[PDB]
């Protein structure tokens, strides 16, 4: 019944369309097709007591395929960055992401996640990254194949939205 | 009238009429009157304030796309100068009297205009008058000045910093009528300002020259002004002050030599007295924690630039014990471990992502531990003994909380056991360590106060095992092996497991395992006994004290084998999508796979497993899990005696071969890959 409008705001190829489809229905899609513009996947989920939409508004990484970058954040609820932990450039440009995400929802609970917590964990990024320290930043890791902490960013972006820590699916 | 019909499809869902939205946004734009639209869409009130955001978003789209004929992303459709000068005195409009999401976009909007025109020169006064002009009026030039502060290049820097610092520090110096927010974000310009400046200044020079250099003094005397005052009382601005302080400081250290002697007296009594209101408000409790934060932040950089390093050691043993003050559990954080272990399990890790005072205060410690071992080892000893001292005294009294002291004392003092457990090889203090483990750590395990100090004291026992009498290893691991029973809460069998794992490192570094030779079937017992109650972060632990305990006597676990290979199997399977779970079970097969003893049981238990999953369809059985099963196959054979065993060339080499051959996953084929080139490995 209440529908929550969340966003991701993935740079590069780091997965985010592979996340949305494993959490919709499927298996991991191994092939790269980089989206362009939105593709909002709607995705409801059921709780202990009530139950919750997260119409996934899926972004752009890339800046030729971007359409209208900050177009369509308004109106957000939450958002999740993005970042592979495989990858270097993916995470040194967060701040700018994060710059852009909060100017125009003002201060929704944003969850720094990294994808794909098989292969190498903090590779070339850093052992450590120090962006989620003192803001209102939830830091995590999961993963779109293994499907690791794959529920973990929702339940805590559900419990901040209703309020209860005590929501669970 | 229908230009606004748009913008409702680009805000919308379905993705037919998202498209054609864009579309039509991407069409119409090629006509002149598409600005003027858009800011009297979005300046004009009475009106759906997504809508507003919507236009001055495209608005910024619009200036960065079809502005400047030189930008490198520039549209045919160039900006006519009749648009231009109607919305330049149509958009500044805003700023004004609405909620701060449309304030923001239209500041971002003339952000956008702005870079452009500012060698061009048309008026950039209006927002200047609106900074006399009350409020919601200010707050709009605020965030343009710093969205415009943050776009200006190395080009136009040199000459805007001497413009917007002068009336930068005009504003701040005025606290008469810019209240506390303008004020701090005032400051947050000039720290943005300096640090692009200086960045230049590596690049290029030109910043720490004729130009501001000066008024960076004038800031800086205006600044030690500042923390002072206890009105002006917002605490979010002593941080924004303090921020830019250490942005002062780790810059150009060198004009900062002259007045920074005054600077830190200043800091040291925020310090303390934020020291006091922080126990009183938060710990004992029926944007602090982020003046807490740069404080710290402020300590780290002071113990960076060499000539400001002997600065922080002079008063160290005066600093180790508010830090030791600000690293008590608060009430806050007690509710939440006891109400969720996972989270208690994930925080008090020492490898975490949360960032609590607790946390910051203990990096700061670490730091200022392994910058000066022995100093500050004698300062903690110092500061310990007095922290017991006042516990003692407030203890008498029976005070309700004085219990946390307790806590952060044993957390300070094994936290950095390396230096202190060193220093007192040698006697280069006189810190009574026997003492210290007799009165302190022990005799408060027999203590019902709460249960957080129980957990804290078994795990600080597990650090000074090198220097303890053997009938107190026994009574501390006979406490510990109680520890781990369903009777005691959560929270303190953690803890017990985690004083298992460093009894099992250092006994054994010690090689004196003999002693816990006697202890290990209970050990083990209620380690399997835990991992099956909670599931996911507590396993995440407990696996890893059993690698260690396996590691501890290999004869103990050649007599109870039977008892940690299915639990492990069953383990690895279940939650097998880990990475820590899947790294860990490989130990636990590589540390198991030495006992020769073993090898029977092992394998005949594990190889139908392993190849039951290599068979499996790769559609079937969860992802990654192939890639797990042929790593500890590898590892098996690999750590394994030379002479193989018929289970593996009978199974094991022809399941992995059909595996490596039918495979397409890349994963797959590639730890596959290290497989058989260790399967070579035969003599
Ligand atoms: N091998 C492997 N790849 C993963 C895993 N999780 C996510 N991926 C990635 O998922 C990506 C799929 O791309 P998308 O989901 O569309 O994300 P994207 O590449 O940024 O594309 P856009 O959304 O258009 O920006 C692949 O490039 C994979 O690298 C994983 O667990 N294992």
């Amino acid at each position: 019944v209440p529908t929550f409008k969340l966003v991701l705001v993935g740079d590069g190829g780091t997965g985010k369309t592979t996340f949305v489809k494993r959490h919709l229905t499927g298996e991991f899609e191994k092939k790269y097709i980089a989206t362009i513009g939105v593709e909002v996947h709607p995705l409801s989920f059921y709780t202990n007591f009530g139950e919750i939409k997260f119409d996934v508004w899926d972004t752009a990484g890339l800046e030729k395929f971007g359409g209208l970058r900050d177009g369509y954040y308004i109106n957000a609820q939450c958002a999740i960055i993005m970042f592979d932990v495989t990858s270097r450039i993916t995470y040194k440009n967060v701040p700018n992401w994060h710059r852009d995400l909060v100017r125009v929802c003002e201060n929704i609970p944003i969850v720094l996640c990294g994808n794909k917590v098989d292969v190498k964990e903090r590779k070339v990024k850093a052992k450590t990254i120090t962006f989620h320290r003192k803001k209102n930043l939830q830091y995590y890791d999961i993963s779109a194949k293994s499907n690791y902490n794959f529920e973990k960013p929702f339940l805590w972006l559900a419990r901040k939205l209703a309020g209860n820590p005590q929501l669970e699916f | 009238e229908a230009l606004v019909d748009t913008l409702t499809g680009i805000l919308s869902p379905v993705q037919e009429v998202r498209a054609a939205a864009e579309e039509q946004i991407k069409v119409l734009e090629v006509t002149e009157e598409f600005g003027v639209h858009l800011a009297e869409l979005t300046v004009d009130p009475q009106g759906a304030l997504a809508i507003r955001q919507l236009a001055s978003v495209i608005l910024k789209q619009y200036v960065e796309t079809h502005w400047c004929a030189q930008s490198e992303k520039f549209r045919p459709p160039e900006t006519t100068e009749r648009a231009k000068i109607v919305i330049r005195e149509l958009l500044p409009n805003g700023l004004r009297e609405s909620i701060s999401k449309v304030r923001s976009s239209v500041a971002y909007a003339v952000s956008a205009i702005a870079h452009w025109d500012w060698p061009e020169a048309w008026p950039q006064l209006f927002n200047l008058l609106m900074e006399m002009l009350v409020l919601n009026a200010v707050h709009g030039a605020m965030r343009v000045l710093t969205e415009f502060t943050r776009e200006v290049t190395d080009t136009q820097m040199p000459l805007v910093a001497p413009v917007i610092l002068p009336e930068m520090y005009k504003i701040f110096t005025m606290a008469e009528v810019y209240g506390i927010r303008t004020r701090s974000r005032a400051v947050e310009i000039f720290t943005t300002c300096a640090h692009m400046i200086c960045n230049m200044e590596e690049l290029e020079k030109g910043a720490a020259k004729v130009l501001i250099f000066p008024v960076v003094q004038q800031f800086t005397e205006a600044f030690v002004q500042a923390l002072q005052i206890p009105p002006t009382s917002d605490s979010g601005f002593k941080m924004e002050v303090l921020k830019a302080v250490t942005a002062l400081v780790k810059n150009f250290p060198k004009h900062m030599v002259s007045s920074m002697q005054q600077i830190l007296p200043i800091v040291w009594n925020t310090l303390t007295e934020s020291a006091a209101f922080y126990v009183r408000t938060e710990v004992n409790y029926t944007g602090f924690e982020n003046l807490v934060f740069s404080i710290f932040e402020f300590v780290h950089a002071l113990l960076e630039n060499s000539k400001f390093k002997s600065t922080v050691k002079k008063a160290l043993p005066e600093l180790i014990y508010y830090i030791i003050l600000y690293m008590q559990i608060t009430e806050e954080q007690i509710k939440v471990w006891t109400a969720n272990p996972q989270q208690f399990v994930e925080d008090e890790d020492d490898d975490t992502f949360s960032y609590t005072v607790r946390i910051a205060a203990q990096d700061l410690l670490l730091a200022v531990a392994t910058d000066f071992q022995n100093e500050s080892a004698a300062a903690l000893a110092a500061a310990a003994t007095r922290h017991l001292q006042e516990a003692e005294q407030t203890k008498n009294s029976g005070t309700e909380h004085w219990w946390k002291i307790h806590e952060a004392c044993m957390l300070a003092l094994g936290s950095v056991k390396a230096i202190i457990t060193d220093s007192v090889k040698n006697g280069r203090i006189h810190f009574d360590m026997h003492g210290f483990l007799t009165n302190v750590i022990l005799a408060d395990l027999n203590l019902s106060v709460s249960p957080f100090l129980l957990g804290r004291a078994l795990w600080a026992a597990s650090r000074f095992t090198v220097a303890m009498s053997p009938e107190l290893i026994q009574q501390f691991l006979q406490a510990t092996v109680s520890g781990l029973h369903e009777t005691q809460p959560p929270s303190v069998r953690i803890s017990a497991v985690r004083a298992i794992w460093g009894y099992c490192d250092q006994l054994k570094v010690s090689e004196s395992t003999h002693v816990l030779q006697p202890f290990l079937p209970s050990i083990l017992d209620g380690l399997i006994h835990l991992a099956a109650q909670f599931s996911s972060e507590v396993l995440n632990l407990v696996m890893e004290t059993l690698c260690i305990v396996c590691t501890v006597d290999p004869e103990f676990t050649a007599s109870m084998e039977s008892k940690i290979c299915p639990f492990t199997i069953a383990i690895f399977l279940k939650y097998s999508n880990d990475p820590v779970v899947a790294s860990l079970a490989q130990d636990i097969f590589k540390e198991l796979s030495q006992i020769e003893a073993c090898q029977g049981p092992m394998q005949m238990r594990l190889i139908p497993t392993l190849v039951s999953i290599m068979q499996a369809p790769a559609d079937k059985i969860p992802a990654g899990l192939c890639a797990t099963a042929i790593d500890i196959l590898t590892t098996v054979v690999r750590n394994t005696k030379p002479p193989l065993s018929q289970l593996l060339i009978c199974q094991a080499f022809p399941a992995v071969a059909q595996c490596t051959l039918h495979t397409d996953d890349n994963a797959t084929m590639q730890n596959g890959g290290e497989c058989l080139r260790a399967y070579v490995s035969v003599t």
